[PDB]
RNA sequence: AGUGGUGGCCACUAUUAUUGGGCCUAAAGCGGCCGUAGCCGGGCCCGUAAGUCCCUGGCGAAAUCCCACGGCUCAACCGUGGG
RNA sequence: GUGGGGUAACGGCCCACCAAGCCGAAGAUCGGUACGGGCCGUGAGAGCGGGAGCCCGGAGAUGGACACUGAGACACGGGUCCA
């Protein structure tokens, strides 16, 4: 049939058919719980800093084949513990236990795992107040 | 403290919850309850914006006025009937309305001691 | 080369506001003694009552603007007069 | 509030035919920065705007915006003195940039090339109306045109300023 | 009889009733409302209700709105329900009552 | 949260009607409590350093209103936060110059000068009438002031009819009735700084006041309120007006 | 249920329209209609139109010149202005002045070039071009 | 003299559809029917003029928006006048 | 509703007496969230999202409670109590 309603005084049918299916959106539902801000172990923090607890490498998925390092991180902020991929080449042996990491999305679709890499979140960025990029570069030193 | 501030519940009945703390302009003061005794006490009381308001606290006297108009100083042997409570009356509290057995008779007053002061009312 | 281009007395002050042009092409901007002694000339006052504001000079303009001040006795300066615009013009050490 | 950028840009940096209108336009013309261009393409895009909105209103409001918007344009030279509101649409960005004052000072002549032109103006040997101005940027209405000459301290009024009579003679040239 | 300043006919009846517009101690102030009384329980009290139409821009139509006001009912007029009444402001009478009937525009008979 | 009243007022919420550069600077002078409203009146100081250019610096403004070079309505006003307002006359009798104080098209206030034979007269509206004890009458006016006058002469003053005061010993001259044909000035409102000649009167019930009609020179009908009419003249206007 | 008889009425214009037919019949023949059919008639989209007394509610009787892309009735009859007309313009004529809007105002059922000459404001009611 | 990485809002998106989405097979018609409120309602004439449309008076602080002009070299910024 | 107390002042603000009212699916109460508006970002527009430098209005001065002086305070650089 004809869309519904279409009265001239139906101001208040069309107004909560509207709310009624808005919520069936999931964008607009998730911003407005603000469920993002009750589950995210950053709490909202684009960058944050965390100690390595230790080092792991993980499998990507099929068809490609590959080890990834990753290091395991106690985040400062609440006491959650997550993983974060290491970006580079041999980035691995600049990074050690016990290291003040900073860490930040890794930009997957939503904000998720990206490439093959499954469940990895954030790649690692700083160690010790250093950048790992200059590091893997080779350019600054770590201390 | 007598705060006479906005009520606490809606007019549909919801509790409300206080935005802000009392202020000194909204509180209010105690009842003054002049009592009948055998002479005149009073406290002239400072007010907002610096006025006075002379506040009777025992009563002696009271002017009587029959209906063509003259005024008659006299004194109130006591209180017939308070129609504010039953209270008042059986314990000697004066206020307006009030109907007060004098010499002259039975007496309504028309003033309201506390505020005015003085007591003044119309003979029946 | 001064060029006058306001003289406005304040007759409640008792005091000529000068405003005017002071063309300076291919040279430094001019010092205050000397713009002050230039202006004296042509307008027959008193030194020691006059007090010059400011001297601006526009950005890649050879005209440079100035304002100053000539009043009648010396006592109005020290009463009326900022102690600090003399002191820039010496009047007081 | 904060302030804005006065210029907009492109809505997709990768375009083969922007990218190769734009070098073009960069190259005769010679901006240090596609900024520049942008800047005047935004110039441009708003007095279209006016145009559009003033060409569908009726009021007297309109017809006052009407007539000022065409009094300016006619300012800055962009058009002729009986144009209408309909060419205006038709304007170009090359219109604009005919009308920089690198572009006027280099079509006359002061320079051999319109990149000495931009040097003269920064080091502010060029003087418009009397007055410096160091913006090639700078956008040079018509009555301004004639009176654009050499700083006056500056050495190129010297005639014998040795740049000079290279300068004249590629225009003679 | 006294004008209250509003162009309407006094109630024939006079009340002793220091409250009423036309035979009371208080005064007319504010605007005045056209409505329909829909409570009469509360004494010397009235429930009027006012109806209107409120625009929405998102969706351009209009929707119904109705808002209840508190009046008082002096005993002169006696409106009852469905009584369309002219309602005035006054100073506060009580907690929610801040009008007073003008006069009965409309009796629920008819 | 707020203690008490104001004392200082920041330049941007300055009333709309002052010819003041708002975003110079924070600050803006507070006017004192005075004869007119800040809609209706600007500190004197402003008048001073802004509109006449006579002293660049509050503080030669300050020292210049200590010597008590200005009069206002014929009286020497130290008090720079002093507001001064519509249809006031200033005086500077050093340099012997008169102004008027009056609203804009726009809707701003500016200085009408006038000649000398003109200062000494002050054209008041009577804002509202009152008995005093002793059986007097008491006229409050526009800005403020009040005249008294007794009960046997009650019958030639009423409510909007403008008294020509003679403020340099107040004395009244002539009183203009607010009555049909009588010349007016406006004083707010959209038809702010128009003068004409009243048409009509329509009362209104419910409580708004007096529309009035008025016929501009060319014969252009428009409506004011009562309360920005003027009245300024019987016929023609008996004061210079822009 | 017929809740309306000119939006069926222009609805079976331009459905007749379409095929080519040559004689059009629209059988509840109320006022609004008559006056409506005047309206593109002054325009020349139609030619002569008559009224049948049918004893039911007449019936109205219109000739097709092959000159109406589409009709059709701006139901919720939304009120407009005089400035607001190429907001309720460009949502229903294909171009600049392309075809006509029909408003009903204080003066009767005309034309919206009209009322913006008359400049006086109304309510739409249909729309053809 | 900037240029990349991460997070949020809008657009992208007619994937929120008043303009302007779909519901046979792709997510979506209640299994069906009655009916209260709500919403939408045959034609002609008389009446009111509430909505509505036009005119008109007070009002909706300033800044910020847009425009022309003017001051700081142009601009940014600021003043004047209009909306 | 009647009669009072109280106030700078109307008012269940408070008291005495009389009655049973008042609100609610056009979403009350309850819960979450959050200073509000001027505006701001985005979009061709419709619309969508934030309350920010600054302005206007509100409120707070380690949390809770109370009083004096003063026109103005229950008082951030004044006073008393509990934590």
């Amino acid at each position: 049939g004809k869309k519904a309603p279409n009265g001239e005084f139906a101001g208040r049918k069309l107004k909560l058919k509207r709310k009624k299916f808005r919520w069936s959106d999931i964008r607009y539902k998730r911003r407005v719980l603000r469920l993002k801000e009750k589950s995210d172990p950053l709490e909202g923090a684009p960058q944050a800093r965390g100690i390595v607890l230790e080092k792991i490498a993980v499998e990507a998925k099929q068809p490609n084949s590959g080890m990834r390092k990753a290091v395991r991180v106690q985040l400062i902020k609440n006491g959650k513990v997550v993983t974060a991929f290491c970006p580079g080449d041999g980035a691995i042996k600049f990074i050690d236990e016990h290291d003040e990491v900073i860490i930040e999305g890794i930009g997957g679709p939503k904000g998720g795992s990206m490439g093959d890499i499954p469940g990895i979140r954030y790649k690692v960025v700083k160690v010790n107040r250093v950048s790992l990029k200059e590091l893997v570069k080779g350019r600054k030193e770590k201390p | 403290a007598i705060w006479q501030g906005r009520s606490l519940k809606k007019p549909s009945g919801g509790r409300i919850v206080l935005a802000r703390k009392k202020r000194k302009r909204e509180l209010g003061r105690e009842p003054s309850n002049t009592r009948v005794a055998e002479q005149d006490k009073r406290k002239i009381i400072r007010t907002y914006g610096g006025n006075r308001k002379v506040r009777l606290t025992a009563a002696a006297y009271a002017n009587v006025f029959d209906k063509s108009g003259k005024g008659r100083k006299v004194r109130i042997i006591r209180v017939i009937e308070n129609p504010a409570n039953r209270q008042f009356a059986r314990r000697n509290i004066i206020t307006k309305g009030a109907i007060i057995e004098t010499e002259i008779g039975k007496a309504k007053v028309t003033s309201r001691p506390g505020q005015d002061g003085v007591v003044n009312a119309i003979l029946l | 080369e001064i060029r006058i281009k306001e003289i406005k007395e304040n007759k409640l002050i008792g005091r000529k506001e000068i405003y005017f042009e002071i063309y300076h092409p291919g040279e430094p901007t001019p010092s205050r003694k000397d713009v002050k002694g230039k202006l004296v000339a042509m307008l027959d006052l008193n030194p020691e009552t006059t007090v010059i504001q400011y001297i601006r000079s526009y950005f890649g303009s050879y005209i440079s603007k100035g304002y100053a001040k000539a009043y009648d006795s010396k006592e109005r300066m020290l009463y009326i007069e900022p102690e600090y615009i003399l002191i820039r013009d010496g009047l007081i050490e | 509030k904060r302030q804005r950028k006065k210029y907009e840009t492109p809505p997709h940096p990768w375009i083969k035919e922007r990218l190769d209108r734009e070098r073009v336009l960069m190259d005769k013309y010679e901006l240090k920065n596609k900024k520049e261009l942008w800047k005047h393409e935004t110039q441009l895009k708003n007095f279209r705007r006016r145009a559009r909105r003033l060409l569908a209103a009726r009021g007297k409001q309109a017809e006052i915006e009407r007539e000022q918007l065409l009094a300016r344009l006619k300012r800055l030279g962009l058009l002729p003195e009986d144009a209408v509101l309909d060419d205006v649409l038709s304007l170009t960005i090359e219109d604009i940039l005919e009308r920089r004052l690198q572009t006027i000072v280099y079509k006359k002549g002061l320079a051999r090339t319109m990149r000495q032109a931009r040097q003269l103006i920064v080091h502010g040997h060029i003087e418009v109306n009397g007055q410096i101005i160091r913006s090639p940027s700078y956008l040079v209405l018509k009555e301004e045109e004639d009176t654009i000459t050499y700083a006056r301290t500056s050495p190129f009024a010297n005639p014998q300023h040795p740049e000079r009579m290279m300068i004249e003679k590629a225009k003679q040239g | 009889m006294r004008d209250i300043g509003l162009r309407v006919q006094p109630p024939a009846e006079k009340c002793d009733d220091p409250k009423c517009p036309w035979h009371g101690n208080l005064k007319i102030h504010g605007r005045v409302f056209e409505g329909i009384v829909v409570s009469d329980k509360p004494r010397k009290t009235v429930t009027v209700e006012r109806q209107y139409y409120f625009y929405l821009n998102k969706y351009e139509r209009y929707e119904l709105r109705r808002s209840k006001i508190h009046a008082h009912n002096p005993p002169c007029i006696n409106a009852k329900v469905g009584d369309k009444v002219l309602i005035a402001e006054t100073r506060p009478l009580s907690k929610t009552k801040h009008f007073v009937v003008v006069a009965v525009l409309e009796r629920a008979e008819e | 949260a707020r203690k008490g009243p104001k004392r200082h007022l920041k330049r941007l919420a300055a009333p709309t009607s002052w010819y003041i550069e708002r975003k110079a600077y924070k600050w803006a002078v507070r006017p004192r409590p005075g004869p007119h409203n800040m809609r209706t009146s600007i500190p004197l100081l402003y008048i001073v350093r802004d509109y006449l250019g006579y002293a660049k610096t509050a503080r030669e403004a300050r020292k210049i209103l200590n010597e008590g070079k200005f009069l206002v309505d014929g009286r020497v006003r130290k008090d720079y936060k002093f507001p001064v307002g519509i249809m006031d006359v200033v005086s500077i009798p050093e340099t012997g110059e008169h102004y008027r104080v009056l609203p804009n098209r726009i809707g701003k206030l500016i200085l009408h000068p006038i000649s000398e034979d003109e200062a000494f007269i002050k054209p008041l509206r009577i804002r509202n009438k009152r008995m005093i004890k002793g059986a007097r009458v008491q006229l409050n006016f526009h800005d403020g002031t009040n005249h008294i006058v007794s009960i046997a002469e009650k019958d030639n003053y009423f409510t909007s009819y403008t008294v020509l005061m003679k403020v340099p010993e107040r004395e009244i001259l002539e009183v203009l009735p607010f009555e049909k044909g009588a010349y007016v000035f406006v004083t707010q409102g959209k038809n702010v700084a128009r003068k004409g000649r009243i048409v009509e009167i329509k009362r209104f019930p419910m409580g708004w006041p007096d529309v009035v009609t008025i016929e501009d020179e060319e014969g252009e009908l428009f409506d004011t309120l009562k309360e920005y009419a003027f009245v300024v003249g019987t016929d023609k206007p008996k004061i210079s007006l822009p | 249920t017929l809740l309306d008889p000119l939006a069926n009425a222009l609805s079976h214009i331009t459905n007749s329209e379409r095929v080519g037919k040559r004689e059009v019949y629209i059988k509840p023949a109320s006022k609004l209609i008559g006056e409506v059919l005047r309206v593109m008639q002054k325009y020349g989209y139609i030619g002569e139109f008559e009224f049948i007394d049918d004893g039911r509610a007449g019936v109205y009787r219109v000739q097709l010149l092959g000159r109406i892309n589409k009709a059709g009735a701006i139901k919720p009859r939304f009120p407009v202005k005089v400035s607001e007309f190429e907001k309720w313009e460009k949502r229903f004529l294909p171009a600049f002045e392309f075809g006509i809007l029909i408003v009903s105002t204080s003066q009767g059922v005309m034309s919206h070039k009209e009322a913006i000459e008359k400049g006086i404001g109304g309510r739409l009611i249909a729309y053809v071009y």
